[PDB]
């Protein structure tokens, strides 16, 4: 038996059909001085991002659903996710859709430099 | 001026009156603050109250161990408990729990009444922001309240480090004597009101370093007596100004020295550095937790 609920691709299509994303995420104050990497121990935005605490922007976490690993650990969890200001009204599907730079932390394609 | 902090503390001398108890009369009640964009009275609040602990002589150890009580909201997440563990230096062990199930960023998480929660290790931070809803069904005369505020005061007088401090949550409905008769065990204490809920009768009943002992008699009627004339004669304006500046937010780790020490030893010269945030004293062995499941079987 293959059966797996696919939650991610379900509110990835939930949005694209209009759905309101996922709300009250936890969006916290900081100096907005930050390293701007993406998931960081304390809140790290940068003049073009906010901060939000971590569980509260992951779909696992928020759907009461197992994480998608062998071992089932969250990768936001604890920690602080941070955001483009443009994107910021989806925390969940932002976090969902793009991936981290494993070299310099950075998100691809909102702040990774490497491949330049 | 107050506007700028973030918040106000009960001054001392109303702390040394000898109030009768009146109805609590806000003249800005119902008034909200404006929180910058996005920002939740949550994360605005427990912003100000961490801001307000920076001021004090917290002991901030290595491996510090928080507990956070009533940290789940209607929202099902934990803003509160956000808020802490950025504040709390990185690797801080930090536990919440509320009666209703949600999401956090706590490092364990515990669902349930409080008084299902059990742990025999101490902790050097109890936060609680409890709240009964049906404080609000007022239907008689304002009496000490029990229920979660005794599961607190017995946390307290057996789970708190000697040096810890304690942050917690009370209203004019929501509150309890023995509370306030155990503050006078630390070595300082206050009732705090965060200036973004200026509008409201609450604060942080916070006790600063834990002597394990009374320095102090307190008779908590009267001194909530005493709370509520402060807040009925000093009015204090709404104001978010101190959110604004985070640069110097985090906790300062201190590194204080953790000792266990026998009850005999606990000299003057201990106490005073207890008094001053320079001394943690218990076990320093693994956290461990639990909570209590009651048991049963519906069919037939
Ligand atoms: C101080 N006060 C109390 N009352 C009356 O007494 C009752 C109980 O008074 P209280 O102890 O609840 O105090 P207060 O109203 O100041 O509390 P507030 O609603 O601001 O709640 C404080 C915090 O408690 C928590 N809280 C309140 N309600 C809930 C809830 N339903 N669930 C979870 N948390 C809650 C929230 O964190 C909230 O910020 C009130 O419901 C009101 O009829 C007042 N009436 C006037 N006209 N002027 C006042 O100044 C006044
Ligand atoms: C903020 N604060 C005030 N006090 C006591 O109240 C005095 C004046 O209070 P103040 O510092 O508010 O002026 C201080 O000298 C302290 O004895 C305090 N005493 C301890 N141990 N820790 C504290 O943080 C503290
Ligand atoms: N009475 C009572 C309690 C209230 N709360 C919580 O305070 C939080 C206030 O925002 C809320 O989320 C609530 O669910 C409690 N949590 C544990 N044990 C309790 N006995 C209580
Ligand atoms: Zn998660
Ligand atoms: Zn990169």
């Amino acid at each position: 038996c293959a059966f797996a609920v696919d939650a991610a691709k379900a509110y990835k299509d939930y949005l694209a059909s209009g759905g309101q994303p996922i709300t009250n995420c936890v969006k916290m104050l900081c100096t907005h001085t930050g390293t701007g990497q993406a998931i960081t121990v304390t809140p790290e935005a940068n003049m073009d991002q906010e901060s939000f605490g971590g569980a509260s922007c992951c779909l696992y976490c928020r759907c009461h659903i197992d994480h998608p690993n062998p071992k089932g650990f969250c990768d936001l969890k604890g920690k602080y996710v941070q955001i483009p200001t443009t994107c910021a009204n989806d925390p969940v599907g932002f976090t969902l859709k793009n991936t981290v730079c494993t070299v310099c932390g950075m998100w691809k394609g909102y702040g990774c430099s490497c491949d330049q | 001026s107050q506007a700028w902090q973030p918040g106000v503390a009960m001054p001392n001398l109303y702390k040394m009156q000898r109030m009768l108890l009146e109805k609590c009369d806000l003249q800005n009640y119902g008034d909200s603050a404006t929180l910058p964009k996005g920002i939740m009275m949550n994360v605005a609040k427990y912003t100000q109250l961490c801001q307000y602990l920076n001021t004090l002589t917290l002991a901030v150890p290595y491996n510090m161990r928080v507990i956070h009580f009533g940290a789940g909201s209607d929202k099902g997440v934990a803003p509160g408990t956000a808020v802490l563990r950025q504040w709390l230096p990185t690797g801080t062990l930090l536990v919440d729990s509320d009666l209703n199930d949600f999401v956090s960023d706590a490092d364990s998480t515990l669902i349930g009444d409080c008084a299902t929660v059990h742990t025999a290790n101490k902790w050097d931070l109890i936060i609680s922001d409890m709240y009964d809803p049906k404080t609000k069904n007022v239907t008689k005369e304002n009496d000490s309240k029990e229920g979660f505020f005794t599961y607190i005061c017995g946390f307290i007088q057996q789970k708190l480090a000697l040096g810890g401090s304690v942050a917690i949550k009370i209203t004019e409905h929501s509150w309890n004597a023995d509370l306030y008769k155990l503050m006078g065990h630390f070595a300082w204490w206050t009732a705090f009101v965060t200036n973004v809920n200026a509008s409201s009768s609450e604060a942080f009943l916070i006790g600063c370093n834990y002597l394990g002992k009374p320095r102090e008699q307190i008779d908590g009627y009267v001194m909530h007596a005493n709370y509520i004339f402060w807040r009925n004669t000093n009015p204090i304006q709404l104001s978010s100004y101190s959110l604004f500046d985070m640069s110097k937010f985090p906790l300062k780790l201190r590194g204080t020295a953790v000792m266990s020490l026998k009850e005999g030893q606990i000299n003057d010269m201990i106490l005073s550095l207890l008094s001053k945030g320079r001394l943690i004293i218990r076990e320093n062995n693994r956290v461990v937790i639990s909570s209590d499941v009651l048991v049963n079987n519906e069919n037939l």
